[PDB]
């Protein structure tokens, strides 16, 4: 895997598998498993009741007020269809399947059903973007900090839009190679035509968080994607949401991979060091 | 005096005409074979060379050799030899009656057109005649001013970019991969297959093959993979003798060493790249009108697919903001003909030509200042 | 260069 | 200047093609800053002043600072290397050089034009500096009329239409017999 | 800390050496080449990137590319990988030992600057360093205040004309030509002639040859007469296969490029125009000054009689009532390094060099104010 | 060719 995906796998395979014996006859195949995924938020699949017939799938989202407040009647319908209904688990959304209905699709049902995290959490960025389209008065600025420490922010005025990303590293080993890693992030455009501006900064706060409760501190560094109609319209806004959801666990599966390399790399010079040793033995 | 002759010197099969008609009278590959054996029957004396179609059917005894290689002239004796027979055997017209119009690639040396030249105008004294490029042909062929060439011929493939009225001689890129490196690796594979072809006339056979079951591939890796699975794309042809060749991979992998030369070994590029560089040496506002029309001819750019795949990897080198578009006409073969006979019928060329008071009076240095 | 020329 | 600046960020133009290129640039995209160094402190904190343009080719130029430095050259020749002063201070020293009580109507009464002038905060700018240099006493105004690009042509077709001037033309034969020294004394 | 490392990155050469030696003690090309064939042999698992001399011994397996192009870096990884092999290979000195002193071209980018001021600080931990314009140094070198710098690198030509105790930034003139572009005209015309020379190879053959029989001619249109009467300046050069080339009109057609950009298509002037336009932008007074001095450098201004004809067109494009003096030492194309030498042993310089603690403090911009 | 490839 290069760009991490967004389609959990976990739920594909496991409906894929209660599917594909759908048509055998009274199969209730009582299902009970609980998940996670990036992000620091559990997955949760239970049939409501002693009823089998019936799946449901919920999420235990941390920033679930700001989605809430915020409202996602466009969720409602457009993607989620008449198989949505109220939150259970722990007030956060929560879909079924009614099996007892004939289910025609599978694999788009499926598909839609594997981005559960990115639907829902389009639901500001994607709001937003309408907002700065249809020429309404540019809606407040908003900050959704999810459940890592870090704080997310996003401005929308007129003419473009901008996003803003503050970064927090745990290990005191992997400071240092992330800063290393994003040092490099804002100047590498010599393969890239059509894509935004890329900046980094970690002493100085951008002016726009001053006044905002986001992020603050002293080993967190900046990052600031600037946004043009060209690359967030109607057709490249899906890859654009893709990428920056997964942003954070991209980072972190590169940085670890980069370990690996040179670990590989420190391998093959030891074979090096051994043959220049072995000069010392007799013939 | 009422019309003029057309010759392309192909490197491949040689094309001739005359000024007007839509189609080529005479269309035959340049050989020029002499008997290999020693001959022990009285009864025949005949023609110790041999051209044309005739070396074609009687290739089995004789050592066929391409009197030009690459774009370059390296036999005199079998080129004139060629146009000897080409003038009176098959078009059976004097030199003298009417004028000759010739072809030659880009980028090619002055010592070949100085020659080229003084043949003509002393052993057929052609009354006039003229130098011209087959790109500026394809061209008039295909009724546009302003776009890219992609003659990708059996010699030579170029490139010359064009705009209105003008032309950029600082953008020309020639590249000497062409049909006869493929078919040497055509025949280098066959080899890793299990068939073996080594002498000139299995490599006719072999060319006869990639003319009839090559074509290019979308994507490499996948097409690799849909051959592991090798039950739908194997295809049997049929041999002179009887013998029957399965081909498989060798159909889509001979196509990509156009867009991958790493594979004959040649540190150069694409043709894809070649025209992407190409392109942007010109200036940025003609860009998007080259962009906007791609023309493309020569007898190496038939594989179908070959658009599709060009296309594809224009628009992912190139910005995604725009539209590029890839036109294909069905008579790329003798569009270089058809631009140059329309050539040659244009009134305002009739003043252009070169005639045999001036050349002598000058010399043959005349023809390297005429249009350069 | 990035705009105008190669480099 | 454009053009040298915009070498210092990464893009170069130096044919007339990216000559007219750089000029519709600066037509569309630039304008002049009330405050140069809050303006400046401001693009440190470069995350929502950069803008893109869209190239012929295709290609996406993002510029930031340049939008509001180039335009500075007029207040602060020195940028170019010359040794003058801005619009401003002649302005000034021109209406200084003037008798005391045209003084106040030249003050209340400053037309502008040509198509240099056209920068969106211009006027403000001017009107800033100007009563900053002026005595603070006094009501200053500046009048910005939004076609000022073919005022000369207006001006020029009317008084052409004013029926006095149909006669202070200048005609053939009185040309020919004066000759060309005629035009110099004609209205200076 | 007794003294001080100054490496100057040409666009096609690399000099480097102690702070105070009047030599260099390292001067190699600019090449990171990597092996292009596959490799079977099982004793050698040998450096899979190559750099420097060795780099250009086996150039005949190697895809060479040039880190720097035109005097901007295009990819880092050759640069910090050429930077660590002068310092450790050649060398052989820490980079915490001494600090190092850079020199650039003008009207770079300030990407460019604080990306390489970064690395140097953060790869290496050099204790300091300062980023400085060659043709100061060249100044410096020549020991004199006043005067014009023709620097004519591999890569760049620029102009930065001077006056006692400053400078003015707004007469700086910067040329993309140079010798890459002189090279790659040289391999177009000795296609003309009849060799041909495409892959990087052949490009160094090809520079190797115009650096040993190559000249400037004072006047064009004589010197292609007296070409028409071949029998004096034809000139035979050894290639390394045994194959000898005879080099006429070439020798003196390709310098003139510089005085004519119309040959490669690039819609400029020369550098006798560039210059009279820099010194004419220049106050009346300095201009008499600038007139008497005129310092040049560079690699690509050792073509024997480029004074001479450029105190010719000088002369001639300005007016005939003062006098213009062209200085040519014979020791130009380490002026710059000299330079940098003399500068980095001044007492006075020893404080305005840029350190960690600051550097950390401030950021990468301080590079920026520094002396601009 | 004369010099480089065979032509
Ligand atoms: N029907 C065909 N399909 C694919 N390739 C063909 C076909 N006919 C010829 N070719 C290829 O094009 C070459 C000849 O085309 P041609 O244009 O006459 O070469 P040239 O440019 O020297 O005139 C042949 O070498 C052959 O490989
Ligand atoms: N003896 C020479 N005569 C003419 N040109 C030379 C000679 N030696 C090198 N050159 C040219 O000068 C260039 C290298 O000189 P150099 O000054 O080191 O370039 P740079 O400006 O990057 O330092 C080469 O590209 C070469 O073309
Ligand atoms: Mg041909
Ligand atoms: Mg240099």
């Amino acid at each position: 895997m290069i760009l991490l995906e967004v389609n959990n796998r976990i739920i594909e395979e496991t409906l894929a598998l209660k599917f594909e014996n759908a048509a055998a006859g009274n199969k209730p195949e009582a299902v009970e498993v609980t998940f996670a995924d990036f992000d620091g938020v559990l997955y949760h699949i239970s049939n409501p009741n002693g009823d089998k017939t019936k799946v449901m799938v919920s999420i235990s989202l941390k920033f679930y007020k700001e989605l809430q407040a915020h409202g996602a009647d466009e969720l409602l319908k457009r993607v989620y269809g008449s198989y949505l209904v109220n939150p259970e688990s722990g007030y956060n959304v929560s879909l079924l399947y009614d099996l007892e209905n004939l289910p025609a699709s599978k694999d788009s049902i499926v598909h839609q059903a594997g981005m559960l995290k990115r639907n829902c959490f389009a639901s500001v960025f994607e709001k937003y973007f309408q907002f700065q389209e249809e020429g309404k008065e540019g809606e407040n600025r908003a900050v959704i900090h999810y459940r890592d420490d870090e704080t997310m922010y996003v401005e929308s005025k007129k003419d473009r839009v901008t996003v803003v990303f503050s970064t927090v590293f745990k290990d005191d080993d992997d400071v240092v190679i992330g800063k290393v890693f994003m040092q490099e992030f804002k100047e590498g455009r010599r393969a890239s035509h059509t894509a935004p501006q890329v900046l980094f900064s970690h002493r100085e706060p951008p002016l726009e968080l001053k006044d905002t409760d986001a992020a603050v501190g002293d080993n967190i560094g900046y990052i600031t994607f600037v946004l043009f109609p060209r690359h967030t319209n109607a057709s490249a806004r899906d890859n654009t949401i893709n990428l920056i959801h997964t942003f954070r666990d991209y980072l972190h599966y590169h940085i670890k991979c980069s370990k690996a390399y040179i670990h590989t790399r420190m391998r093959a010079k030891t074979s090096d060091f051994l043959k220049v040793l072995n000069r010392a033995r007799p013939d | 005096e009422t019309t003029a002759l057309v010759c392309d010197n192909g490197s491949g099969l040689v094309k001739a005409g005359f000024a007007g008609d839509d189609a080529p009278r005479a269309v035959f590959p340049s050989i020029v074979g002499r008997p290999r054996h020693q001959g022990v029957m009285v009864g025949m004396g005949q023609k110790d060379s041999y051209v044309g179609d005739e070396a074609q059917s009687k290739r089995g005894i004789l050592t066929l050799k391409y009197p030009i290689e690459h774009g370059i002239i390296t036999n005199w004796d079998d080129m004139e030899k060629i146009w000897h027979h080409t003038f009176y055997n098959e078009l059976r017209v004097a030199p003298e009656e009417h004028p000759t119009l010739l072809t030659e690639a880009p980028l090619n040396p002055k010592a070949n057109r100085e020659k080229m030249t003084q043949i003509m105008f002393e052993t057929f004294n052609v009354p006039a005649m003229y130098v011209a490029i087959q790109a500026v042909l394809s061209l008039y062929a295909s009724g546009r001013t302003t776009g890219i060439v992609l003659d990708s011929g059996d010699g030579v493939t170029h490139n010359v970019p064009i705009y209105e009225g003008y032309a950029l001689p600082h953008a020309i890129m020639r590249l000497d991969l062409a049909g006869r490196d493929l078919t040497d690796y055509l025949m280098k594979i066959l080899t890793e297959r299990g068939y073996s072809f080594v002498t000139t006339a299995e490599r006719e056979i072999v060319r006869d093959i990639k003319e009839k079951l090559c074509y290019v591939a979308l994507d490499f890796e996948n097409e690799m993979a849909t051959a592991a699975s090798s039950s739908s794309l194997e295809k049997s042809y049929e041999l002179p003798d009887g013998q029957v060749i399965t081909i498989g991979n060798e159909r889509f992998r001979c196509p990509e060493t156009l867009f991958q030369p790493s594979f004959i070994g040649m540190e150069s590029a694409g043709i894809h790249e070649t025209t992407y560089n190409s392109i942007m040496k010109c200036d940025i506002d003609i860009r998007k009108d080259l962009y906007a029309n791609n023309v493309m001819s020569g007898g190496t750019t038939m594989y179908p697919g070959i658009a599709d795949r060009m296309q594809k990897e224009i628009t992912a080198l190139a910005p995604s903001t725009m539209k590029i578009k890839i036109i294909a006409p069905p008579e790329r073969k003798y569009s270089v003909w058809i631009g140059g006979s329309i050539l040659a019928s244009l009134s305002t060329f009739q003043q252009m030509w070169i005639t045999k008071q001036e050349y002598d009076e000058a010399g043959p240095s005349i023809v390297h200042r005429k249009c350069f | 260069w990035x705009a105008x020329c190669p480099a």
